[PDB]
């Protein structure tokens, strides 16, 4: 019954954050370069099909 | 007694650059929005003893 004679204000929250990095020694034939070139080809194809 | 050339013929380089970007977005806003703060009950008294 006390909630008829009382006012309550409540706030709660949380934030999580992670920043991580990975360096690799590459050339133009390395897997990291090839995957992004493949991504570019796929983007072009999707644009064409629209 | 030898003399230099006016300049040296350099190799020429051709540069081909591709820049591909795609953006997508979705926005929804649905439901019923009610009032969250309404007036409460009131009481009052008044008298003149003398």
């Amino acid at each position: 019954l006390g909630n008829l004679f009382k006012s309550t204000n409540f706030q709660s929250g949380n934030t999580d954050l992670v920043i991580l990095v990975t360096p690799r020694v590459v050339s133009a034939a390395s897997l990291e370069n090839i995957r992004q070139v493949s991504q570019a080809v796929e983007m072009k194809d999707e644009y064409r099909n629209t | 007694l030898a003399t230099p050339s006016p300049f040296d013929m350099e190799k020429m380089v051709w540069l081909d650059v591709n820049i591909l970007e795609i953006r997508k977005s979705v926005l929804e806003n649905f439901g019923v929005d009610w009032s969250k703060q309404i007036p409460g009950p009131f009481a009052a008294f008044g008298k003149d003893f003398v």
